[PDB]
C-alpha cells in the first residue's frame, strides 16, 4: 500500500 | 544587539532574530516552550526555555543530560535538535539556556479518539516503533510514553517527544516496584494502540492502586510465577487481591470497534498487552508482526545507534551550549 499522506487534525 | 526580547506570560524570551512571531503552546516542569518561525531556516520551531537550569544539583543533572542525549539521538521519528543557544556573553553572566527543535502540529491527545483506519492506524504505531526502537539503540528507555508526549503532522508524520523517565500508560514493572527491560515500552504501545480502537483509556485508575485493579479485572491475575518476582509488601497485595480470570481479547476488542485486518490488530494487542515482560512480545518481533510491517523500510526501522558541584555543573552546561 501507499503510505498515508494526509491526517485529519 | 543580535537578540530581541518578547514577554511570554511571566516570562521574558531573549531570543535570536532568526526567530519570530514567538506565542505559547504549552508547558511542563521544564520550562515553557513557544512556537517560532525561523527566518534562516524558513520553517517553523519550537523553542523551549530551561527553568532554573542550576538551580540546583537535581535541575543541573537534568539540564546536562537532556543536552547531550538531544546532540547524540538523530532520527525521523523522535524530535530533532536544531540549535542551541544563551543570549549571555560570558559565564559569569549566564543565566538562561535556550532549545531549539522541530515544531510539529499536534499531539496525540486529540487524534486517537478521531477513530482511524487501519492505514493510519497501523502507519503511526510503525512509526512510534520505529523511534522507540531507535531510542533502545541509544541506550535510552523511555518508560513514560503516553499520547501527551507523541505528536503529530497533518501529513500523517508522528514524532516521539522526548526521553521519557497520567499513570495510565505505566508498564506493570513500574506500577509495582520491579525491574524492566526494553519491551516495557511496548506496555504503553498498547495501551495506545488500544485506546485509538476502543475510544477510550484501557485502564483509567484514580490512583496507584486502582491502576492495578484495573489491569487484572481485564486481563485477569497473573500467574503464580509472576508473582514470585514481586517483592515481599505489594506481593502480599497483589497476591491477597481476588482473582479474575480477566477477558478474552475478542471481547476487550470485538468486531463492532474495528472499520482480516481487525483480527491481527487483536492478535498484535494480546501480545503487547501482557503484564508479565517475560511473556510480552518485543520491539523488533512487533516491527515484523503482519499488521506493522507492510510499511516496513530498513533505513527508517533499524538505522546504527557523576557528581558535580552547581559551578561545575555551570560550566559544563555552558561548555555544551558554545
Ligand atoms: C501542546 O503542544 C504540543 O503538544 C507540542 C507540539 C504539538 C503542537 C501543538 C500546537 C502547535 S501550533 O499551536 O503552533 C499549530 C500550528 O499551526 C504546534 C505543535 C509539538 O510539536 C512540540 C514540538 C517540540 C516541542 F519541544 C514541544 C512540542 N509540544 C509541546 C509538548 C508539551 C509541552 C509543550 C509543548
Amino acid at each position: 500500500p501507499k503510505r498515508p499522506t494526509t491526517l485529519n487534525l | 544587539n543580535n537578540f530581541y526580547s518578547v514577554e511570554i506570560g511571566d516570562s521574558t524570551f531573549t531570543v535570536l532574530k532568526r526567530y519570530q512571531n514567538l506565542k505559547p503552546i504549552g508547558s511542563g516542569a521544564q520550562g515553557i516552550v513557544c512556537a517560532a518561525y525561523d527566518a534562516i531556516l524558513e520553517r517553523n520551531v519550537a523553542i523551549k526555555k530551561l527553568s532554573r537550569p542550576f538551580q540546583n544539583q537535581t535541575h543541573a543533572k537534568r539540564a546536562y543530560r537532556e543536552l547531550v542525549l538531544m546532540k547524540c539521538v538523530n532520527h525521523k521519528n523522535i524530535i530533532g535538535l536544531l540549535n542551541v543557544f544563551t543570549p549571555q556573553k560570558s559565564l559569569e553572566e549566564f543565566q538562561d539556556v535556550y532549545i531549539v527543535m522541530e515544531l510539529m502540529d499536534a499531539n496525540l491527545c486529540q487524534v486517537i479518539q478521531m477513530e482511524l483506519d487501519h492505514e493510519r492506524m497501523s502507519y503511526l504505531l510503525y512509526q512510534m516503533l520505529c523511534g522507540i526502537k531507535h531510542l533502545h539503540s541509544a541506550g535510552i528507555i523511555h518508560r513514560d510514553l503516553k499520547p501527551s508526549n507523541i505528536v503529530v503532522k497533518s501529513d500523517c508524520t508522528l514524532k516521539i517527544l522526548d526521553f521519557g523517565l497520567t499513570r495510565y500508560y505505566r508498564a506493570p514493572e513500574v506500577i509495582l516496584g520491579m525491574g524492566y527491560k526494553e519491551n516495557v515500552d511496548i506496555w504503553s504501545v498498547g495501551c495506545i494502540m488500544g485506546e485509538m480502537i476502543k475510544g477510550g483509556v484501557l485502564f483509567p485508575g484514580t490512583d496507584h492502586i486502582d491502576q492495578w485493579n484495573k489491569v487484572i479485572e481485564q486481563l485477569g491475575t497473573p500467574c503464580p510465577e509472576f508473582m514470585k518476582k514481586l517483592q515481599p509488601t505489594v506481593r502480599t497485595y497483589v497476591e491477597n487481591r481476588p482473582k479474575y480470570a480477566g477477558y478474552s481479547f475478542e471481547k476487550l476488542f470485538p468486531d463492532v470497534l474495528f472499520p482480516l485486518k481487525a483480527s491481527q490488530a487483536r492478535d498484535l494487542l494480546s501480545k503487547m498487552l501482557v503484564i508479565d515482560a517475560s511473556k510480552r512480545i518485543s520491539v523488533d518481533e512487533a516491527l515484523q508482526h503482519p499488521y506493522i510491517n507492510v510499511w516496513y523500510d530498513p533505513s527508517e526501522a533499524e538505522a546504527p545507534p557523576r557528581e558535580h558541584t552547581i559551578e561545575e555543573w555551570k560550566e559544563l552546561i555552558y561548555k555544551e551550549v558554545m
